[PDB]
């Protein structure tokens, strides 16, 4: 804290004294201050923070030391992510009277006009990759057991009976996992349930829709610490981490064309009959609210575009802009991303590239009206930053006479805990909504979160990470680190999460036509924390995605992982990750 | 402490009109080192510290020819370096603090130990940043692999937290810090991995050799009808492996480095040199040396019996000079097996 | 009025250290001081209501504590060769806690001190 | 200087005034700034600004060591803070008389010198490198156009014990010429393409070997330009350019042929030696730029020397200047040995890089001992003047001025007009050499280079270059990991010879001669651009034979290396004989 170096000096300057004016030759005078009792503002206020300056800033940055060549995971560059906003969770859309329609809905919806807050406003915030949807919601979500004892689900007979489904293609209509998952076994079993699925027989005598290519399910992006993890097995986000939520792999969840032997009047089945062959728990109930299709995410994102205020003198004009210094702005709100300027005098001068293009040499070999962005902290009291930025070879030429520089500038709000928020929808497509849609606010949004800066180990611990440097690992070398690297929201859940592993060892593979020295590495552990079948498939998939990447920087290596399942249990996945050539 | 004026002080005070701070506050703490009055925790507790009387002398740096150190009061520092030092010093006292000295009178002499409280504590800090925080050249911090400058300027070779399984500590990258740097590589930096740990012995590196066995479960040497496919396989029942046992030969002369690389010398060291920092997996590395005629104990008992495999060196009874030979072998710097077993279940549907 | 009387010392001992200190003469802070040049004092430039300003804005910049202040100079033309002195009449109240002065108002209490000014050969 | 200064004070007077008083609210709840107003004495002026005044220093101070730290750590794996002398070929001529076993000891020489600028001489480090033979002769030649495109040399004498002297090295005389730069390069060209060489003997004076049992190719390049690149990719222990030079290591293509001459008798050497297989281009020269013996080009070296001083208290600084170097010598080099006469140990010193741990953790016989320095300006005049300071627990509390303290250092000259003179005073070499020489300075010497890497933002590059891993992917990284080391000379030149465009990678096996399975891998570099350099021909020859030396990448890697230029004609391989003792 701020406040922590501040209350050593506290304890410190009163200790001092206390030595001081006891018995040593300023209690000539100062006794005499005491006895008569000098708590001053006279003294005592000032003069102490006169101390306290020095013993904040100065001893902050003896005590850490943050070197300048720590600035270079920006050429790395995963490290956007030093300010990840709230998860806004995956908002909810109703029908518009369903009548030979087809949703077309595009993204940048702004979201929630309604929620002001005591020192709080109103927060609009987008979505990410709105999807064009279908009119049909079914509304009984019901676990049936057969006569043969097998807990199947429920028929697509929702809206077919109003609508043109000739006209209405039916590819890939997705659904996250609704608020049933709260039974932390529901979207475990009901995925890892459709890691076994069977065929599908529905009754419904409507011949209307008879499609293929079933979908993707989900619900995995409520979670947000083993989601980093698959985020830096992807090195290669480097533009789909801008919005950063990356919803274009969707955190792969399949099942193949799924053959309806569909039914007449009365017949049916719904079997998923491998893992249905253990069915439900006793405590895994049944609940109408596993209702889920037309879950689509959104994040605190909110946009503007200031005024255009600039430029005079050197690089050193840093944008505190009005429409940021507007007081319900200026407490809370901040800048999250500066992109996409520099069209001043010409249409071309300076564009927001060269702070990040050059990754080398030639230097000289570059023609002008080129830039960097430096990038600084802010006040004490928030995550404020503030970034110098300027040129590089105009401001050489030393010309200020460059005025009409264009803002492109989004960025995320603060805020107070104990907040619950006010559903609305703010804004409506033109001509798609032929009636308005209804906001759910499926679950409580996140806070903001931020990275640990606050160790030398900390830091420079990803510093060496991301490399081909495996080459002999263990479980203390791994449970230590960095899986404690992706964690910042950092929970008891999650401490009973990653506690759990107790065994790494390595061996060495030799199939072959020629040679192969290969090898493959065995853990899994204890049945608790990550103890879901499920949860044990898909913590596990965040992971080995990850595993792949690091892999060789010369081809005699080659990873295959078999995984312990609980003490009684055995698994294994991979198929051989044969990387190509990566030297 | 008592014994740093004792030490320093009383013993060599010849050099105290001439010395350099910087020098003498680092001689303070090699004075006292054990449990020394750690400098980093001044931000609460001054006091029970006893530092030196620098302070009121308003110097500049390695300033420092005055030199009075009492006994009695349990603490060192009462320096007032009247008229002289003017550090900073700009301006007459205010009224308030006047009338409490009454009237910047000889009452001052027992004024300036509470005026210098901050001047106490800043030239700590300012000797601190000299020595230890962003100075030291890795040379004044100069630790046992324990500064942070150490562990800065080390992990970017990728060593953090894998404190596991190291038994000689890692303290040897003073030789091996470029040449670990350059990745999937090298022939070269064994050899210099021998020059660090063993002057006088020489090696030389042969690129591949004729490794053998390694016995596969089919045979294959009886033809299918079924499923009988040609395309590389020429063989019979064992197979030779090229491709990656690379082999090693040394060159010594003194016994006392022959018998520093008997099994039991420094034959550990570069054992350990290798499969956790240089190698790991990559590969495996056969070891030999050539030396002369003999130095051989007899066949007697419990612990000594292999120097590896070959054991002679009681024929030589009767000649008067000698000639050179190969001595042994060493095993390849190995990682591996099979752990037990088959498995049950499988990855993913897509 | 114990406290009053500290509150002149002090004043006074500040006072003088400022008209001590030439304007320009310190280093570190050239703002500190008053302009006293030998000239003002030579002859009579109507420097009083100058000088009273001068003094005000140093007294305001650098003495926060006072708080009612009103300064007055007196030049005497009589004094000639190394004199020709300036009364200062600083008529102060203190801002302080204690505040005993005409608009801090603690007790009602002006302050006052008197000195002489005099030019440099 | 005061300005920024003062803005350290008006920064913290603001800063405490608002953004560490009004931020705090809760401290606003134990310490209020605004609201009891200004103290009545002036007490607050001058804490204020004696505290900001102190962090004013203090800021000062923290803006010092990272120029400090930073230039210092970065010295560790590179090894780039250095310069480099000047240098021109050496060519050494002795009397034709005293052939009679003329077997050349080169061990202890000197250079050939001059005055230049304010009466200053020059002592460049002699060589003591390696001349097996002085020759019989070298004849004025004449590339006598052929059938064939062919063009022959001469040599030839007698007046010596050539059944004997030359019985003694003919063998594996790797001796080559020099010439200029469109001539030499055209020459090692045909190097790679030389015909059986059919009637191979040297004319005039076969009287005295009468045996041609032994056969000794040549083979050489332009030393300053290309070949700091190739002296750079190697390990942390050798000189810069007193280890690659005397040290045959170079990669020269040393073609040795084994022809019989087929010639009439009464020759005593037919005049043909030089069957090729190309049109020998017009337009170029000919003329005796062909020279048997010369020896390498070589720097400035000086032995300097001067008088050990110990005081407990040098150790922390000392600086010193010797002698001579107060008498005009500009420059020295790094501290090269220390040594002297202590107490109980009587001398003890290991240089601080190759420290073998009794700080550290070997604590085996090893003991304390620091050598290190600096280089810190601070200078009148130039950019560099330090000595060194290295202490630890030895003995200076009972010997203060008494240690093991003797050194060796040697140095160079960097303040000198330009100057391209001849090495002309100072032909006292001969002076073991029973035979006296001739010198000829042969070519310019060139400029010390100390321009390095000049700002900070590059260093960050060359911190990159570790974990941004190897420059051997995409030739983004081979234009960008190229070092500009050429670029320190900046011939623009180069800097055309710096258009690489895309390599592609590949791999594959290789059967061996006794059948076994070798990996192998395929660069696919292309050149594309025209207008390379001045011959493509000769440019991209003398190009690759550098780039090829620079591909130590791996252990088990049969190599690699297909040229392929811009589709103009013809795509260019390499291939050695990488063998399981030694790679060709």
């Amino acid at each position: 804290l701020t406040l922590r170096y501040f209350d050593a000096e506290m304890r410190y300057l009163r200790e001092a004294g206390k030595a001081f004016a006891q018995a040593h030759p300023d209690r000539a005078a100062m006794l005499d201050l005491d006895k008569a009792g000098t708590p001053d503002p006279c003294v005592e206020r000032l003069f102490e923070g006169f101390a306290f300056s020095m013993g904040r800033l100065r001893q902050k940055i003896d005590d850490d030391l943050p070197e300048l060549t720590e600035s270079l995971v920006s050429m790395l560059w995963p490290h956007y992510l030093r300010t990840i906003p709230s998860l806004s969770v995956v908002a909810l859309t109703p029908r518009l009277s369903v009548m030979k329609m087809a949703e077309t809905v595009p993204a940048g919806l702004e979201v929630t006009s309604r929620p002001v807050g005591p020192g709080n406003t109103v927060c609009r915030y987008r979505t990410t990759r709105a999807i064009p949807l279908n009119p049909l919601a079914v509304e009984k979500v019901v676990m049936t057991t057969e006569p043969d004892g097998r807990s199947v689900l429920k028929i697509g007979f929702a809206c077919s009976e109003l609508a043109d489904w000739s006209q209405v293609d039916l590819h890939r209509l997705s659904l996250y996992l609704a608020a049933e998952a709260p039974v932390s076994s529901t979207l475990h079993l009901m995925m890892t349930k459709r890691l076994a699925a069977l065929y599908l027989r529905l009754p419904g005598n409507d011949e209307r829709i008879r499609i293929d290519g079933w979908f993707s399910p989900g619900g995995f992006a409520e979670e947000d610490r083993l989601w980093p993890k698959g985020d830096s097995a992807f090195s290669g986000y480097q533009l789909l981490l801008e919005y950063f939520t990356f919803r274009e792999k969707f955190m792969f969840v399949h099942l193949n064309g799924l053959e309806n032997v569909s039914l007449p009047a009365g017949i049916s089945g719904f079997d998923l009959e491998v893992v249905l062959s253990q069915p439900w728990p006793a405590d895994l109930p049944v609940t109408d609210d596993a209702l889920c299709l037309h879950c689509v995410p959104v994040i605190n994102l909110f946009t503007l575009e200031a005024d255009p205020l600039i430029i005079n003198g050197l690089e050193s004009e840093y944008l505190l802009r009005p429409k940021r210094l507007q007081d319900g702005y200026t407490e809370i709100y901040s800048v999250d991303a500066v992109t996409g300027s520099g069209r001043t005098g010409s249409a071309e001068y300076v564009p927001f590239t060269s702070f990040r293009h050059r990754g080398g040499m030639l230097r000289h070999d570059a023609p002008e009206r080129y830039y960097h962005t430096r990038v600084k902290r802010g006040v004490t009291g928030m995550y404020d930053t503030w970034l110098i930025l300027g040129g590089q070879r105009w401001e050489a030429d030393r010309m200020p006479e460059r005025e009409t520089l264009s803002l492109r500038i989004t960025g995320t709000n603060g805020q107070l805990p104990r907040r619950a928020l006010q559903s609305t929808l703010l804004d409506r497509c033109e001509q798609v909504l032929q009636a308005p849609v209804s906001v759910r606010n499926l679950c409580k949004p996140t806070l903001p979160v931020y990275p640990p800066t606050e160790d030398r180990f900390h830091w420079r611990v990803m510093s060496h990470l991301g490399t081909g440097f495996l080459n002999m690992l263990s479980s203390a070398e791994v449970l230590r680190g960095t899986l404690a690297l992706y964690n910042w929201r950092d929970d008891e859940l999650n401490h009973r999460r990653l506690d759990a592993i107790l065994a790494v060892q390595h061996h060495r593979i030799q199939r072959f036509e020629k040679g192969f020295l290969l090898r493959g590495l065995d853990v899994e552990v204890t049945l608790d924390g990550n103890g879901f079948a499920g949860e044990g498939d898909i913590h596990l998939f965040g992971e080995m995605l990850n595993r792949f990447l690091a892999l060789y920087a010369d081809m005699n290596q080659f990873n295959q992982l078999t995984l312990i399942v609980q003490p009684e249990g055995k698994c294994i996945r991979w198929k051989e990750n044969h990387n190509p050539r990566l030297p | 402490s008592q014994s740093a004026p004792a030490r320093l002080i009383t013993r060599y005070r010849k050099q105290l009109p001439y010395i350099n701070f910087y020098r003498f506050c680092q001689l303070l703490e090699q004075s006292q080192p054990d449990q020394p009055p750690i400098g980093s925790g001044w931000q609460a507790r001054q006091e029970a510290v006893r530092f030196c009387p620098y302070p009121g002398m308003g110097f500049p740096a390695s300033e420092i020819k005055d030199a009075v150190i009492p006994e009695e009061s349990h603490l060192p520092p009462i320096v007032h370096v009247t008229f002289m030092g003017l550090y900073g010093v700009t301006s007459p006292l205010p009224a308030h603090y006047i009338s409490d000295i009454a009237q910047q009178r000889e009452g001052h002499e027992a004024a300036a130990d509470f005026l210098d409280i901050f001047s106490h504590r800043l030239i700590t800090q300012y000797y601190r940043i000299w020595r230890k925080y962003s100075y030291p050249a890795t040379f004044e911090a100069g630790g046992q692999d324990k500064t942070s400058q150490y562990l800065l300027g080390l992990a970017r070779l990728g060593i953090p937290g894998c404190a596991q399984n190291i038994a000689t500590p890692v303290s040897r990258f003073l030789a091996l810090l470029p040449l670990m740097l350059l990745p999937g590589r090298t022939a070269e930096g064994l050899t210099s991995l021998v020059t660090l740990l063993a002057p006088g012995t020489q090696a030389r590196v042969w690129h591949h050799d004729r490794r053998r066995i390694p016995l596969k479960t089919p045979l294959t040497m009886r033809v299918h009808h079924p499923v009988s496919l040609k395309s590389r396989p020429v063989m019979g029942d064992h197979a030779t492996d090229v491709n990656g046992q690379v082999l090693l030969q040394l060159s010594t002369q003194t016994g006392s480095e022959v018998q520093g690389w008997l099994p039991g010398g420094h034959l550990y060291s570069d054992l350990l040199a290798l499969l956790h920092v240089y190698l790991g997996s990559r590969l495996d590395v056969r070891l030999q040396l050539c030396v002369e005629r003999s130095l051989l104990p007899d066949a007697r008992l419990s612990c000594r019996p292999a120097a590896g495999s070959p054991q002679l060196g009681r024929t030589a009874v009767m000649r008067t000079q000698a000639k050179i030979a190969t001595s042994a072998a060493r095993v390849m710097t190995i990682s591996l097996g099979r752990y037990q077993r088959v498995q049950e279940h499988y990855q993913r549907k897509e | 009025v114990g406290e009053e009387e500290q509150v002149i010392l002090s004043v006074l001992d500040n006072m003088q250290r400022i008209l001590n200190t030439r304007a320009g003469s310190l280093k570190h802070l050239p703002d500190y001081g008053l302009p006293d040049i030998t000239t003002i004092l030579q002859g009579m430039p109507g420097t009083a209501h100058q000088l009273m300003r001068v003094l005000s804005d140093v007294l305001l910049k650098y003495e926060p504590r006072i708080k009612r202040v009103d300064v007055t100079m007196q030049e005497q033309t009589q004094p000639g060769e190394l004199h020709y002195v300036i009364d200062a009449e600083l008529k102060d109240a203190g801002l302080v806690r204690y505040g005993t002065t005409f608009i801090p108002e603690g007790r009602v209490l002006l302050r006052h001190l008197k000195q002489q000014r005099y030019v440099q050969t």
